[PDB]
């Protein structure tokens, strides 16, 4: 099934090929401002005290 | 003809490289510049669960961030309360061959699989008292390497058949097949909304699949060696990859490309899990060097180590809230770390 | 799942006499198992308790001595043998299953008890209404005390509701502060805060009438209160 | 002099027991609660606390030697004495079963993986230490001055004793590592590379077992059924105590460091 | 004890779970693990078959030991991911047929299968029981035709015995470390009563060596 496989490929590659992008900054800019978003409730990022983390004692 | 064909499948993929190419204005690195970095934060294990008789590949958190469901070699899957370290359940599988393991959102089944090319789905809550298997989805040709559900009658699994299949439990079929991924598909990582996911396969790369419309839609690579890990980023719109090449690359989305790579020169071992924090800015990656690294996201550097483990880390996650880290490996032993 | 408790009948006083329960549909291993006892007029009181794996066993202190509690796994029956029968001991007795681990309903299935009629620290649960008269369709609300609070350290507040149907065995309704049962109705609703708590029925049918009581869990002995009946 | 080779003698004895008390504390922190899944580890753990016990008895004992004997010591002494006396019998108790364990290990190996029984060690163990305790309170509180400083019968006490050590210790611990020996010799040097490593470490056991820790049996035997003068005795003991030592201090290296692979 | 009355029957439980899989953990270290290989149709459902979907599990007895052979033949997947879950058995039962030696080449594609899994890092120490099989059609074949039809380096005779000896010699050339594992090599057939025996010789080889690792001695 070369010819069918091939097919399938050019198929594919065609349809991500038409796939509307956007720039790289925007998109890292939108990673960036989600991440600063939600920084305050990161208890990784930020330790919790011992009297609210359920894991302490 | 099939050079025809041929000729024009490279057009493509050059348009398509070139289609990548042009959208890629800056860095990601440039723009995470003069941000303050995360720092050294070193987090310590907090509970060591000791039940496992054998080396664990696969843990999974439950939805309430206490349950834990964590299988092993020993023909194990063992549920863990994770703040009181009690053992809730301990299920016999049948196989003892498991490399993988999931968490139902509702918590009332478990789901495992691996060698036997099975994925056994049990039930948590029944009349009587004991764990029981409820369903036994058959139909890849090769060892299942991961499973998620998407509902208590819904779950997707990646085997090593080249292909991934979402499949029916009250009926036990598959629903769809996302084919077309060559080489043996290693992990899988469900979208938030649960409406996409992505997969990451031998063939180091990493496809982007519609669950309802059942076809690819991106296509990401980069790496250039098999694809152990992907997890999916809180918002939805990225996510990152672990090979067995020694570095892990963050994909995204929308760009359609690579943002940019974790790696050292100092480590030469592969990445046997990936996962995030909440908000998506500590990658939380397993090594085979006995170590997990803790990556800044936005930058490229090392947040910290956590270490504390005897042999390879195979599997790692972090809880819906963020508190913990669990992190499981071949030494027998899950440690949760805050 | 079912619990058939046998034994029991007409007992001279001074005598002995050997209770059974025989489980069946259920994994009667793996469940605890308390004897709890009902005069013919009053409310339920507890009696004896028996862990999985015959592991701690506990006695109620009017009947510590006297009473023994045993269990067979393989035969999957429980045993509860009595000497001394006084004549405070003529009851009806029910054999409840009950698992403990995390987010498990104790208490959940209750046999369906045996008559015994014999010839002629703690926390106090009170519930200051009996014989309350309501029409179908309205909404009743209950309330119940405890001596103490009933809140730990965990977060649990350890505090159960079972519904007596007449001519019925006990069934739980709430298996703590604001945690619904399996099966039943989604009108009821279990609240409160402390030592006081109440429990809701927002749309009462012709069915859901009978005795209501709160029993603790907090620690041993378990005591219930009196019931709050409820009447068409 | 003979009083200057008694004080070298005893500052080498004294710094040898500091030694081996540090390398017993290590063997004894490692293996604690881990490294149990080897049939051979509680063995090694109690041998370790043994030689800790006995070395500590030892290096006390030659501490308060140099200070004056008349009312406030030699009465602790005469106790602490005697334990030294009981750590050394169940240490080389435990080395005896140590041995018997690696012979029974290779000439049934069926038996040793799929039916000894898992609390075994524990258990022979608890009866070595069990019959040392009651053998050295038959020997103590009977000879001893404390309590009953008798002649004739604490010679037939000691001399049951001495001769238990010797006459069953001696066999059975030779015997099982040259079985041990000479089973792997015969039955595996053949086929495959001589394994030059267990050959050495058994070799290395037995001398230093009978070169170092039966000194100081042979000289608890030979101070009684004897007229030896009192000249030269003092020396004799030293010299048993620092082979005793340094057998003791030996021991976790040639069977914790040497016995080492859950350890990695 | 600052629990509750549901907190302490919770650690009961766990503690009761912790006791049976301690029991459940103690009759597995008493079971003898064995890794079935070999090329398709080499014989190995012959071996496998003596006495009594992934990986297909083969429980027998043998003189009071319990082995349990995983065949893994019909993954038909990449080896190189699943092949770390065997690090541990026992021994490597690596089955070949002696009458494939001309049928690109099945010889070849069984040597090339011997020496991937022979110097792979996760079995540097598990030993390797070698299995010849089909002697009787190889002793066939060699009487029609000579191994040299096939074979170019066979400088030897045309004997049975000879090019017998020389492919054991040629499979036993090929692992790279012989200090680290041994290598049994046997000549079998369809009718064969002595492969239980050996292998059950082999594993005790590997149980001594095993013990002598526990000591440190080895
Ligand atoms: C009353 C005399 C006591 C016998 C003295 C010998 C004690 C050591 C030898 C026997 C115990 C060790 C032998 C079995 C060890 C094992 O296989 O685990
Ligand atoms: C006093 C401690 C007792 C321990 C020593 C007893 C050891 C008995 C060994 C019996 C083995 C008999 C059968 C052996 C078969 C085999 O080779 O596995
Ligand atoms: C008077 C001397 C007291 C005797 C001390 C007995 C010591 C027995 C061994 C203690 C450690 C045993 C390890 C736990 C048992 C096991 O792992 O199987």
């Amino acid at each position: 099934a070369s010819i069918a496989q091939a097919r399938k490929l050019v198929e594919q590659l065609k349809m991500e090929a038409n796939i509307d992008r956007i720039k790289v900054s925007k998109a890292a800019a939108d990673l960036m401002a989600y991440c600063e978003a939600h920084a305050k409730e990161d208890p990784l990022l930020t330790p919790v005290p011992a009297s609210e983390n359920p894991f302490r004692e | 003809e099939l050079d025809q064909l041929r000729q024009e499948a490279e057009q493509l993929k050059n348009q398509i490289r070139d289609a990548r190419k042009a959208c890629a204005d800056a860095t990601l690195s440039q723009i995470t510049n003069n941000i303050d970095p995360v720092g050294r934060i070193q987090m310590r294990t907090r509970r060591t669960l000791r039940g496992h008789l054998a080396k664990i590949y696969a843990m999974h958190w439950g939805t309430d961030s206490r349950l834990l469901v964590s299988a092993s070699q020993d023909g194990k899957l063992i549920i863990w309360d994770s703040y009181t370290t009690n053992k809730v359940h301990a299920i016999p599988l049948r196989s003892s061959w498991v490399m993988t393991c999931a968490y139902a959102p509702s918590g009332n089944y478990v789901a495992c699989g691996g060698l036997d090319n099975i994925c056994s789905i049990y039930n948590l809550k029944t009349r009587e008292g004991n764990v029981r298997v409820s369903r036994e989805l058959a139909g890849h040709t090769g060892y299942l390497s991961c499973c998620r559900f998407l509902d208590d009658n819904q779950i997707v699994t990646s085997s090593g058949d080249t292909t991934c299949a979402l499949w029916d439990i009250e009926t036990g079929q598959q629903t769809t097949t996302f084919t077309g991924h060559t080489g043996d598909v290693m992990s899988l990582s469900l979208a938030p909304d649960t409406r996409l996911f992505v997969s990451g396969a031998c063939d180091a790369s990493a496809k982007l699949w519609d669950v309802r419309e059942g076809m690819c839609r991106q296509t990401f690579t980069g790496h250039e060696s098999d694809i152990n890990a992907i997890c999916f980023f809180p918002n939805g719109n990225a996510f990152a990859t672990g090979s067995d090449d020694a570095t892990c690359r963050l994909f995204d989305l929308r760009a359609d490309q690579e943002l940019m790579t974790y790696s050292h020169d100092n480590i030469i071992c592969g990445i046997t899990s990936v996962s995030f924090s909440k908000s998506g800015r500590l990658l939380l990656a397993g090594y085979d060097d006995f170590n997990c690294n803790v990556w800044d996201a936005l930058k490229a550097d090392r947040a910290g180590v956590l270490a504390g483990h005897d042999n390879r880390v195979s599997c790692l996650g972090v809880t819906d809230d963020g508190m913990a880290v669990a992190t499981g490996s071949w030494d027998s032993f899950l440690k949760i770390w805050n | 799942v079912q619990l058939v408790e046998s034994g029991g009948g007409l007992v001279q006083p001074g005598g002995s006499r050997k209770l059974s329960c025989s489980a069946s549909g259920f994994a009667f291993s793996s469940f605890g198992m308390h004897w709890v006892r009902q005069a013919p007029e009053k409310g339920l009181e507890w009696v004896a308790y028996i862990s999985s794996g015959s592991g701690t066993i506990y006695y109620a202190d009017t009947v510590k001595g006297r009473f023994t509690i045993s269990r067979d796994d393989p035969k999957n029956t429980l045993f509860l043998q009595m000497t001394s029968l006084r004549s405070e001991d003529t009851a009806m007795y029910y054999c409840v299953r009950s698992i403990y681990y995390y987010g498990s309903s104790p208490f959940d299935f209750w046999g369906q008890g045996t008559t015994l009629t014999v010839s002629s620290s703690d926390i106090v649960m009170t519930q200051a209404t009996s014989s309350v008269p309501v029409t179908p369709g309205e909404s009743v609300s209950i309330s119940c005390r405890s001596s103490k609070s009933l809140l730990h350290s965990n977060g649990n507040t350890y505090l159960y509701w079972f519904l007596q149907r007449p001519g019925q065995s006990p069934q739980l309704l709430i298996y703590r502060m604001s945690n619904l049962a399996s099966g039943v109705p989604d009108r009821f609703s279990g609240s409160g805060s402390g030592t006081a708590f109440t429990l809701t029925i927002s749309r009462l049918e012709a069915e859901d009438v009978g005795v209501y009581y709160c029993m603790q869990h907090l620690e041993y002995p378990l005591t219930f209160g009196a019931g709050t009946k409820l009447e068409l | 002099t003979v009083h200057t080779a008694y004080l070298v003698l005893s500052s080498l004895a004294m710094f040898t027991c500091l030694c081996g008390m540090a390398g017993n504390s290590m063997v004894i922190w490692l293996l604690g609660f881990r490294m149990h899944r080897n049939p051979f580890c509680i063995y090694i753990l109690n041998l370790a606390a043994a030689d800790l016990l006995f070395l500590f008895s030892m290096a006390s004992t030659l501490s308060l030697e140099t200070q004056p004997l008349v009312n406030t010591t030699d009465k602790v002494h005469e106790l602490m004495k005697r334990l030294m006396y009981f750590a050394y019998t169940v240490g080389l108790s435990l080395l005896t079963a140590i041995s018997t364990q690696r012979c029974l290990s290779v000439l049934f190996p069926i038996w040793f993986k799929c039916h000894r029984p898992r609390h075994l060690s524990a258990w022979v163990c608890g009866l070595l230490w069990t019959l040392c305790l009651l053998m050295n309170g038959l020997t103590s509180s009977f000879c001893s001055k404390f309590l009953k400083f008798n002649e004739d019968r604490c010679f037939r006490v000691d001399m049951v004793q001495a001769a238990l050590i010797m006459g069953v210790l001696t066999p059975v611990m030779t015997l099982s590592s040259l079985t041990l020996f000479v089973w792997v010799r015969r039955s595996s040097q053949q086929w495959r590379r001589q394994p030059t490593r267990l050959f050495v470490v058994v070799l290395a056991s037995v001398l230093v077992f009978l070169i170092c820790s039966l000194p100081l049996s042979i000289y608890w035997f030979v101070l009684y059924w004897l007229s030896l003068p009192p000249e030269m005795q003092v020396l004799c003991f030293s010299l048993s105590r620092l082979s005793s030592s340094v057998s003791s201090s030996a021991n976790p290296v040639i069977y914790f460091l040497v016995g080492s692979r859950r350890s990695h | 004890c600052t629990l509750s009355a549901e907190d302490k029957a919770a650690v009961e439980r766990s503690k009761m779970i912790d006791r049976n899989l301690r029991e459940d953990g103690e009759k597995a270290a008493r079971e003898v693990k064995l890794l079935l290989l070999g090329a398709g149709e080499s014989g190995k459902s012959t071996i496998v078959k003596q006495m009594k979907t992934g990986i297909v599990e083969t429980h027998f007895t043998f003189k009071d030991l319990h082995f349990k052979m995983f065949d893994v033949g019909a993954q038909r997947s990449e080896r190189k991911k699943w092949i770390h879950c065997f690090e541990g058995v026992a021994a490597i039962i690596f089955c070949v047929a002696l009458s494939d030696y001309d049928l690109m080449n099945r010889m070849h594609e069984s040597m090339k299968l011997f020496d991937s899994i022979c110097n792979n890092k996760w079995f540097t120490d598990t030993s390797i029981i070698l299995f010849l099989n089909k002697k009787d059609l190889f002793e066939e074949k060699i009487k029609k035709s000579p191994l040299t039809i096939c074979y170019q380096e066979y400088a030897g005779s045309n004997t049975y015995e000879e090019a017998a000896a020389y492919i054991q010699c040629q499979f036993e050339d090929l692992n790279k470390r012989k200090d680290t594992k041994e290598i049994y090599t046997h000549f079998t057939c369809s009718t064969d009563t002595k492969n239980v025996q050996f292998v059950f010789d082999a594993v005790t080889d590997v149980i001594i060596k095993n013990n002598l690792k526990d000591c440190g001695l080895f």
